[PDB]
């Protein structure tokens, strides 16, 4: 139920 | 490998293709020959080859997921005894998955972590090792899943290490990492405290260090403070 | 075949394990298997061939289209001349769509038609050898596409002929058949006078005959009468 | 952009 990391970062 | 007649610049372009097509499957098998190629990967390569794995694994682990709830009502009291298809099933989707995640993981090892010196790719590809020994994890039973996990923490603990000495706190790769390995905390170490610190500190140093952003900067930053703060909501 | 080994019932329960995980290449696969067993397939189960290809070709469709846009945008006036990729990987989706549609033409070939004399069972398959035709004349050029639309044309007119004495103006089949047949003619045929013909003749022929219906019966005609409606708002 | 038939029917 938790929110990972988009895949795409900076 | 299928793509080693392929050059790498079409290889590139080609996952660039099939992510607009939705085809992802194809994009990681295009950036896996890409990664092959041997050449160290641009910010936007590995941006790529995130993208790509991760929506092929994403596929997976919802599957498995559906599978194994289908699986353990099957086993509860009071459930008609089927047979093994759907253990079988689960089985052939658990596998499935970590070969995926093997595949990952032997392209870190072969050897992009070796060959990644600058913080912003280093920290990249140890997150990145982290996340997929997490999905090997999530359908680990026992016999290997505590030396799974401590695979994780280890992948994640070195990346936090460089990030913190590197980066600055609103960094969207310090700050994935943070929050992804918060979720590792939370999820599959049994240690919602330790995550709920960590999500809490994070956010409170990258609030701190967001006057020093451009406006494109404040928003990329923001967005992952959002997901933070949004694990904490639904874990206090 | 790789499902050679596996029970009959055993790839239906799979199939349908496939779906409710949203892993529509396993189901298809699954359902093939089942097919090759060699016996008559029942109403369930011609329904789970049917939603598993169409979501496996439909993904396919959906990429392909993708990538015909940025193709032919790239053969625009003041375009950058790229290399070979977009098209290398449209001819690559696109044998990969074709591929698919030949394995179901081949499974309705041999041998599900022949075997087929139920009205119901005969028209499901002969609509099915029209639609995949159908497929495959959208990405069709020219050299043979003819003669893919006159395949498409045939299958769709004998499964016409069929569920208009066989079948009454309210049977899901019929009407889904008819729709069908109606986009064939507005999309493929370049008949758009016939479409909105064929589409108003059966809209019109389904509601004076829903009186006849029970509520449940009553929703599922209604349900594809909408699509009726909504082609002709479209078309019109 | 026509609509088709959804792929499960009666
Ligand atoms: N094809 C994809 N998914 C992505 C490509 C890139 C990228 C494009 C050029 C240079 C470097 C990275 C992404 C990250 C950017 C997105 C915009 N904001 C700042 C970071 S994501
Ligand atoms: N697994 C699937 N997608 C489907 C299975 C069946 C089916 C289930 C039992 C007997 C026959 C057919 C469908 C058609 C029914 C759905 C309800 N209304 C009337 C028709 S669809
Ligand atoms: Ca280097
Ligand atoms: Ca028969
Ligand atoms: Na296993
Ligand atoms: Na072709």
């Amino acid at each position: 139920r938790s929110h990972s990391s988009p895949a795409s970062l900076q | 490998g299928a793509m080693g007649s392929m050059e790498r610049a079409s290889l590139i372009q080609k996952a660039k293709l099939a992510e607009q097509a939705e085809r992802y499957e194809d994009m990681a098998a295009f950036m896996k020959g890409a990664v092959e190629k041997g050449e160290e990967l641009s910010c936007e390569e590995r941006n790529l080859l995130s993208v790509a794995y991760k929506n092929v694994v994403g596929g997976q682990r919802a599957a498995w997921r559906v599978l194994s709830s289908i699986e353990q009502k099957s086993n509860e009291e009071g459930s008609e005894e089927k047979g093994p298809e759907v253990r079988e099933y689960r089985e052939k989707v658990e596998t499935e998955l970590q070969g995926v995640c093997d595949t990952v993981l032997g392209l870190l090892d072969s050897h992009l972590i070796k060959e990644a010196g600058d913080a912003e790719s280093r920290v990249f590809y140890l997150k990145m090792k982290g996340d997929y020994y997490r999905y090997l994890a999530e359908v680990a039973t026992g016999d290997d899943k505590k030396r799974i996990i401590d695979s994780a923490r280890s992948a994640y603990q070195e990346a936090m290490d460089i990030s913190k000495k590197e980066m600055p706190p609103t960094n969207p790769i310090r700050l994935g990492l943070a929050l992804n390995f918060s979720v590792f905390h939370y999820e599959i170490a049994n240690s919602p405290e330790e995550a709920i610190s960590l999500a809490k500190t994070t956010f409170d140093e990258a609030m701190a260090d967001l006057h020093t952003l451009s406006e494109d900067s404040y928003k990329d930053s923001t967005l992952i403070m959002q997901l933070l703060r949004d694990n904490l909501t639904l874990w206090t």
